[PDB]
């Protein structure tokens, strides 16, 4: 199952 | 015994016009359970395991949405770092990421990970305590302060405390047959003369599953670790891998080295000798 | 920073003359992606040649799998040749059934 990422770099 | 779940993703900027390329790659062990990739024309270039396409278009529009919002963090993320670098829009640069969990064979949390890379040099990652980053580079530092204010740390803890743990718990059973099941290497070793002094001899494992491998040459019973030549660990194509162990040895003391093959599909390790 | 192809030309079974197989040729270690691999038979380019997809590994290097299906016999040369932005000019690997 993927994680969700929001913050970018 | 022990299993790990890992997603590696990749962001690439392309030359000219060229659209930016994202990839998305999820393994249990050594097994690749699901692709997703925005070079894919239809389902068959996001080639999945049966036991996910048995979860049905649920998951998979959930896992698709996820992949699609995840490619716009990445988009600012390329964006963010040609700026920190002073890198012109006209370059081709990667991101990358792996993350995910390890778990006992009892199913229990071990370690969690959450690594980043641009173009291919380590930029931040997440501690072992899954509380707070470290910064390869100079440049992370904006980041690791970016990501502290907005408590990124937390969520991605959770994540791979929670629904990482879950999951990869739950392919390991839906994907018993080929997940739980280790395969055992079929050895061989060969013999290859190299002048009328010495000779190299070759320990050989093929078939065998998941890709880790010990292999070792020993002369009665002392192990040669400066002079063993090892090849890097290689896929047959069939989900087994193959790698090779060679010593040069003096021409007649054949009989005075022994391969060492430890694996974890093997019920007791091996001890081998060329057998002419 | 770039990284120069690791190049390994092996079949996936045990190689016997006569016997169906399958010819790969695995290239790893390698950064950026963009890569050029074929698979040559007697120094011509195999044209039923297929390939897995972009992947990394831990060390973040890229890797690729080219592979296509063959009867090898005593006569006919395998090798592969590779192009990255690391060489000068294309490396040729030739496949040695001891390797």
């Amino acid at each position: 199952e993927l994680r969700s990422r929001y913050w970018a770099i | 015994g022990s299993h790990s779940m890992r997603y590696f993703d990749t962001a690439m900027s392309r030359p000219g016009r060229g659209e930016p390329r994202f990839i998305s790659v999820g393994y249990v062990d050594d097994t690749q359970f699901v692709r997703f990739d925005s070079d894919a024309a239809s389902p068959r270039m996001e080639p999945r395991a049966p036991w996910i396409e048995q979860e049905g278009p649920e998951y998979w529009d959930r896992n698709t949405q996820i992949f699609k919002t995840n490619t716009q963090t990445d988009r600012e993320s390329l964006r963010n770092l040609r700026g920190y670098y002073n890198q012109s829009e006209a370059g081709s640069h990667t991101l990358q990421s792996m993350y995910g969990c390890d778990v006992g064979p009892d199913g229990r949390l071990l370690r969690g990970h959450n690594q980043y890379a641009y173009d291919g040099k380590d930029y931040i990652a997440l501690n072992e305590d899954l509380r707070s980053w470290t910064a390869a580079d100079t440049a992370a530092q904006i980041t690791q302060r970016k990501w502290e204010a907005a408590r990124v740390a937390e969520q991605d803890r959770a994540y791979l405390e929670g629904t990482c743990v879950e999951w990869l718990r739950r392919y390991l059973e839906n994907g018993k047959d080929t997940l739980e099941r280790a395969d055992p290497p079929k050895t061989h070793v060969t013999h290859h003369p190299i002048s009328d002094h010495e000779a190299t001899l070759r320990c050989w494992a093929l078939g065998f599953y998941p890709a880790e491998i010990t292999l070792t040459w020993q002369r009665d019973g002392e192990d040669q670790t400066q002079d063993t030549e090892l090849v890097e660990t290689r896929p047959a194509g069939d989900r087994t891998f193959q790698k090779w162990a060679a010593v040069v040895v003096p021409s007649g003391e054949e009989q005075r080295y022994t391969c060492h093959v430890q694996h974890e599909g093997l019920p007791k390790p091996l001890t081998l000798r060329w057998e002419p | 920073i770039q990284r120069t192809p690791k190049i390994q030309v092996y079949s996936r079974h045990p190689a016997e003359n006569g016997k169906s197989n399958f010819l790969n040729c695995y290239v790893s270690g390698f950064h950026p992606s963009d890569i050029e691999v074929d698979l040559l038979k007697n120094g011509e380019r195999i044209e039923k040649v297929e390939h897995s997809d972009l992947s990394f590994s831990k060390d973040w290097s890229f890797y690729l799998l080219y592979y296509t299906e063959f009867t090898p016999t005593e006569k006919d040369e395998y090798a592969c040749r590779v192009n990255h932005v690391t060489l000068s000019q294309p490396k040729i690997v030739k496949w040695d059934r001891d390797m």
